[PDB]
């Protein structure tokens, strides 16, 4: 569960699964090859600030 | 977004 130290941009959400009781999304990362795709839980993809701003703007 | 480092 160790994170890459960097910050990255989601290009596409490709697939969904459940691992150990947690939903994960297969992410294609912008600027990176398809071989770099990773499975991530929601918390890695979405901050609380993201959720609130998205809500307040809708 | 944050990313998980690959398995080694």
């Amino acid at each position: 569960p160790k994170l890459d130290e960097g910050f990255y941009e989601i290009e596409a959400i490709r697939r969904k699964r459940v691992r150990k009781g947690k939903v994960q999304y297969l992410i294609k990362w912008r600027g990176w090859p398809e071989t770099a795709n990773t499975w991530e839980p929601l918390e890695n993809l979405q901050s609380i600030a993201d959720v609130i701003d998205a809500f307040e703007g809708s | 977004a944050r990313k998980s480092a690959p398995t080694t």
